[PDB]
């Protein structure tokens, strides 16, 4: 290849492999905050449903027909929504499993 | 007679220390420091302040010891004492003795670094940076330890600390990226030899990295070739390496600007 | 039973069909993004 | 008939959060404030003492140096002390990876250099710490060892003028990303102002000695506080002298006569004020033990044997 | 061998113009400053005393109210007193013949309203009066009854920072008629700074009591003054107690023991300082007669009978 | 009992006044004022403050009396007491009793005027302005007396004061110009009747001015015609009078802008 | 005249006189500071020769051949210049005479 | 004897002919203006 001319010949082989490997490696997963601490960027890596639904509506600009206050009242976090809260706990446990 | 007051003050300070009146001893330490400085006895004042700070540290008087250490730094600054390894070790010991979370350390180090060769780059002797980094690593303050190592001139201990930090905190897939980040930052600091030694040691000693310059990880091979090119100084090689490894360099976007400095620093790339 | 059933049945009474569907899919997208980018700090925050 | 000559109401008023101790210089603001904080520490879950006075003495009062960040006071588990720092936030160590923005560098340099020595910096920094506390709520109550009447009044006025200025600005907001920061500050600003203006949330302890200068400085301070509408319903008369009839001396007798005259004047003038009388002690009131002993009589109405 | 324990040097140093009295609160800054001014009035052609402390007490000390403009002190012919005014210059009565310029009206309104209550206004106004004096030279010498150590140090630093800022501005002058006004101010600014930094022109009298807090506050004040390079070569130990061996009492004895300890500490610490010792008096030190009597011993080394 | 403190304080104040301890009496006056105001006894507080200020004036306690007078003004302001002639006379007496050169007067008058109808024009009752002007004239403070007269509603005494001021200070050729200035300023203040009466009285009584509306001085005739036109309100007459008398109006240039107001005020001239 | 039409006829005569007089009256002399005190203007109404000569040169932009410092030295206010100072005193006395 | 003789003879040694004449006439103009506009306050200032 053209670029191979500039680099020394013995660098030429490995690079191709690195290129070939590079085309199949799955993109970088979200980084560890420990690593990010070494960079000045302020990037980083909604448990409660009322605010999650409000954010979804805001990002979609959906107009609640009755009211958003009713939406908040419709639950008040009862046992059938505690179902969802421990569903969240389980989901983040599975996340941790995939990142041990 | 006129001088007799100072000797009596010193004796009273000794007596108060014996009695355990630590705060009064701290105040009299301040007074003695100012009296000595007024007499231009910079060395004696600094030694007295250092002894008092060590004593207050031994007895748990954290705030008093920090104040006396800051007075030591003031003595160093005002007298324009040339940086010496012994004084740097003294300051490093004082910094280690401090409470890690206390803000005084931040005030101390910033001043201490600002003292040692305060005219250029907060450098002083990178020996001081190495000592601070080692102290933090022993304290397991990995972030500040890494920062100082990057500003230091010791790569071997730096590489060992990076290995420990990655194993303890780094994810499975970030192992190569940690050393890549450290190496690129070293180059951004214009310290090529530190980058070479740290990369070599990290690759050799890290359990999850297979020995051999032909590393399986594309990023490690890219870093090795980049170091060799920087040794050569050929801009075309740097551009080729950056282009061919773009998928790996995109793993952390900031790498790119690091390269922008590297090309400017080791390959004459205009800003 | 699961999150989507709960939210769909709750929102079927207060949003329009298009609005409810858009809200639900936006919530699913946000949840997927949060799961993807989850880190340890998120785990401690949740534990608290 | 008269109000009990003790700070018992202060202890019993649990909603009380911000406590200010002030008066003429040298009357005992530091010692009385430390005593009050010690008494509170036996009731509240955690109490802080802040030496807003640039001439910090709480370190001398408690015989234990304190930093600019709250630190547990030796001998106590829930009592903390701090001295306000006139200097602005320290400069973080630059990364140096990239050439620093000279504009921000010099802006922060001037911020940390010029206004650090400006005459009004001390009260402003005290106010900033008050804002930090209203953002934190870490401590149950906080006791301020304020500077003398003048600068303490300046500090107490500062929230009102700053809130008025921010309100004016928001009126002029319509006629460059600082708007969000202003809107973030303004809630904290009305919060601090409202808490200072609420008797249930705060109170000012005026400490004075039985003398003409101290008496009328305290009177002026009380009137200025009333103008600021800061509740103040108790005075601490300090350094009183009680002659011993067994072996009296001219000095103590004359001092007692003067103090009795001015204390009768105080009692006549300050109805509806808990006037707690603190005798002069023959030993330095310094250290946890001595301060606690002094506070014990600060709460129990002292009466000569 | 030791320096004479009197302010005799202050009187004899005729070139002295600006005299600052400061220290810990309540030590007697007001009374000692009034005494020094009275002593000077018997030597200089005319002496002024300025109560820069917002909690003005010179009116109480001399038992005669004083305005914000110098006024002759009752009982003296060449002695004047004043209290600094935090408020800015009053608004002149508008002519109303023509519609007033709203821009200037509101500018002056804000000038007289906002910064009037700003925390740093007091020291700034004191500095402005100092500038006025350096423009007037009406009085031979002026004695400042300063606020406690902190705010007094702020005031003493203010000329340096303001002069530095004006120098910076004049460097930036090249990059709208205010330039002439800046050039008119700058001479006065270097004049005040130079006079403050000249020992022959000014000196700081540190007044303190024989106690730990006062002692070490005075030490910090002295060190800060040395940092500001303001000459200070005499201390006024005040409110000392001298027991009468004929009929001693426990209180006076213990107080004398404490004061003797801290006074020995002072003498050891403050070599090359005229340490003048002022006893506690059994009568209020107020009014011209009492103040003059107190000053008499302020100059003659007191010794118990 | 709770109230007993105030009565004892008042008795002690009486005793101190008897003893001659004037400053302590002043301080206790302040204390009593604040106590009374806290009880909303505005009238009693004001009367007490007025009596104390008068007493301190009688004994030469200038600064104390000024402070008590300012407290009287504060009582008037806070209680929102409607302006009455007696209170205005009281304030005028207090102002007269003050030291003419003391700054407090400036602070007092500005406040007092600002109190009386403080919502519009610093006017209050022009009775107050007249009283202040008369007091200043007796003190021979001609400048401030003239200013207040111009802001006052009394022209006769104003004219007499102008005559005295011109004779004592005015030059030989300025006699007519003084009254012209005063009249034009009155018109600028929208007080036509005051201008008429002052001009009539000044012309009639001034020794150097010959009686008769047909005055020899062109300026006096111009002023008379201007007053008559303002009564008529005809703009054309005003313009004619201004043009024909331009040589006289140029004697003091500022007259012109006064006319610019007059035409705007009495002849509908747009600004 | 035209302007006479607007004003009442009986005003007409006097005005002409005022006009005629107005054309001969010598302009206003400098006003008394007492009068000027009634007006907000800051108008108002060099005893030593060194500064007077300096001002004359500045207003004329004259370049001293030798030096201005020499010009100041050339006098130092001796008796022959005290002649000029009492000449000034006499001149202002004559001024006062013309304005008694 | 009078002001003009003094100033002319003094300035004949240090200014050029044109410069000396201009300075002298400017001084005379300034003196005339000062005399014209002289008032009492000037008289007190001179007396001091
Ligand atoms: N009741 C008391 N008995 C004996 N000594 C006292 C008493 N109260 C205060 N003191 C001592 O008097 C001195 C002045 O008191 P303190 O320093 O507490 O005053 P302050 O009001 O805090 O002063 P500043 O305004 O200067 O901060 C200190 O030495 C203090 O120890
Ligand atoms: N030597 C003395 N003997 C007796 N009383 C004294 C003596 N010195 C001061 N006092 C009294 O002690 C009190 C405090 O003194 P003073 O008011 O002069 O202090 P200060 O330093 O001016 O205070 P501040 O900082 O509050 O202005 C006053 O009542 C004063 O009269
Ligand atoms: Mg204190
Ligand atoms: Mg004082
Ligand atoms: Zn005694």
């Amino acid at each position: 290849e053209p670029w191979a001319a500039a680099v020394p010949p013995e660098w030429v082989p490995i690079i191709q492999q690195d290129i070939q490997s590079q085309r199949k490696v799955k993109p970088q997963p979200p980084l560890s905050d420990a690593y990010l601490s070494g960079m000045p960027a302020k990037r980083r890596k909604q448990l409660l449903l009322s605010e999650a639904v409000s954010r979804a509506a805001k990002a979609a600009g959906a107009r609640p027909l009755t009211s958003p206050e009713s939406l908040s009242r419709d639950l008040e976090a009862p046992e059938v929504q505690e179902s969802y809260r421990q569903q969240l706990r389980s989901d983040i446990q599975k996340r941790l499993q995939e990142d041990p | 007679r006129n001088r007799g007051g100072v000797q009596r003050v010193e004796g009273k300070l000794r007596a108060s220390v014996e009695k355990g009146d630590y705060y009064e001893a701290h105040q009299m330490y301040r007074t003695l420091f100012f009296r000595y400085m007024s007499q231009s006895k910079h060395t004696e004042a600094r030694e007295l302040m250092y002894s008092g700070a060590l004593l207050f540290f031994s007895h748990g008087q954290q705030n008093s010891a920090a104040d006396l250490s800051m007075l030591v730094l003031e003595s160093l600054e005002k007298a324009e004492v040339e940086v010496a390894d012994e004084l740097l070790e003294n300051l490093a010991k004082v910094f280690s003795l401090m409470d890690p979370n206390s803000p005084e350390r931040v005030t101390f180090v910033s001043r201490a670094l600002k003292w040692s060769s305060g005219g250029s780059g907060k450098l002083g002797h990178p020996r001081l940076h190495q000592l601070l980094a080692l102290t933090l690593w022993k304290e397991q303050n990995y972030c500040e330890s890494r920062y100082h190592f990057l500003h230091s001139a010791d790569g071997e201990g730096c590489a060992n600390m990076l290995v420990e930090y990655s194993t303890s905190r780094g994810f499975r897939s970030e192992v190569d990226m940690f050393v890549a980040q450290a190496v690129l930052q070293f180059l951004c600091l214009k310290n090529k030899s530190s980058a070479s030694v740290v990369f070599t040691t990290y690759t050799q000693k890290h359990p999850s990295i297979e020995d051999g310059p032909p590393f399986v990880e594309p990023l490690l091979n890219f870093i090795w070739f980049l170091l060799l090119a920087v040794d050569g100084g050929k801009l075309t090689v740097f551009t080729v390496l950056c282009e061919q490894y773009q998928p790996s360099l995109r793993r952390d976007p900031m790498y790119n600007e690091y390269l922008d400095r590297i090309g400017q620093l080791f390959f004459g790339v205009p800003p | 039973p699961q999150v989507w059933q709960l939210i769909s049945k709750v929102l079927a009474r207060h949003f329009s069909a298009a609005d409810a569907s858009r809200v639900l899919e936006q919530l699913q997208r946000d949840y997927e993004r949060s799961l993807s980018r989850l880190t340890l700090d998120d785990i401690e925050r949740l534990a608290s | 008939e008269p109000l009990e000559p003790t700070l018992k109401n202060i202890i019993e008023q649990k909603s009380l959060k911000w406590i200010f101790v002030g008066g003429k210089g040298g009357v005992g603001k530091t010692t009385c404030s430390c005593s009050l904080a010690v008494q509170l520490a036996a009731v509240r879950e955690s109490v802080l003492i802040i030496s807003t006075n640039p001439a910090h003495n709480i370190s001398d009062a408690f015989d234990q140096k304190f930093s600019k960040v709250p630190t547990k006071v030796k001998g106590y588990d829930n009592l903390f002390a701090m001295e306000i720092d006139p200097s602005l936030g320290v400069a973080e160590l630059p990364d140096e990876f990239f050439e620093e923005d000279n504009m921000l560098s010099m802006g922060k340099k001037m911020m940390q250099e010029a206004m650090s020595a400006f005459p009004g910096i001390d009260e402003a920094m005290s106010y900033a710490e008050v804002m930090r506390l209203v953002k934190g709520m870490n401590f149950s109550v906080v006791v301020f060892d304020t500077a003398p009447t003048g600068h303490t009044l300046r500090l107490l006025n500062f929230p009102t003028i700053v809130e008025r200025g921010l309100g004016r600005l928001m009126q002029i907001k319509n006629q460059d990303q600082l708007a969000s920061k202003l809107e973030e500050t303004l809630p904290v600003i009305r919060s601090v102002s409202e808490q200072f203006k609420d008797p249930e949330q705060t109170t000012f302890i005026c400490v004075c000695i039985a003398e003409f200068l101290s008496l009328y400085e305290t009177e002026r301070l009380i009137q200025e506080l009333a103008k600021c509408r800061i509740d103040t319903h108790n005075i601490i008369v300090n350094q009183l002298v009680f002659p011993d009839n067994e072996r009296p001396c001219k000095m103590c007798e004359a001092r007692h006569k003067i103090q009795s005259k001015y204390l009768d004047q105080m009692e006549d003038l300050y109805e509806d004020f808990h006037i707690v009388k603190l005798p002069l002690l023959p030993h330095e009131v310094r250290g946890a033990d001595k301060v606690n002993t002094f506070s014990k009589q600060l709460l129990e109405p002292y009466s000569p044997p």
